[PDB]
């Protein structure tokens, strides 16, 4: 009864000097669903005598 | 870990010079920019010699 989505976000850029191993960015995420719990009728009857 | 002892060949060992580098050159050189107006066309200019 739902469906869901996701994003993602940036990452970030740094400087390097020579000869060492930089630091990690991290990168968010988050999601967004929707419902479906109702639903809509229309109805009508036609009496057999009255239809002839 | 980390190297931490480079082998840069950059510098030099006993430091006189900053950079063992040649800085190359691409080419090109500039003036600047005027131009001639060659306004003296329209005019009669005759030449004086004698006097």
């Amino acid at each position: 009864n739902t469906v869901s989505n996701k994003y993602l976000g940036e990452t970030e850029i740094q400087v390097l000097a020579p000869g060492q191993s930089p630091a990690a960015t991290p990168t968010k995420a988050d999601k967004n669903q929707v419902v479906i719990d109702t639903t809509v009728i229309a109805r009508n009857t036609v009496a057999m005598l009255h239809d002839v | 870990s980390t190297p931490n002892v480079l082998t840069n060949v950059a510098v030099s060992h006993s430091g006189e010079v900053d950079s063992l580098l040649i800085e190359k050159f691409n080419g090109k050189v500039r003036e600047q920019y005027l131009k001639g107006e060659n306004l003296l066309s329209h005019f009669q200019v005759e030449t004086v010699t004698g006097t």
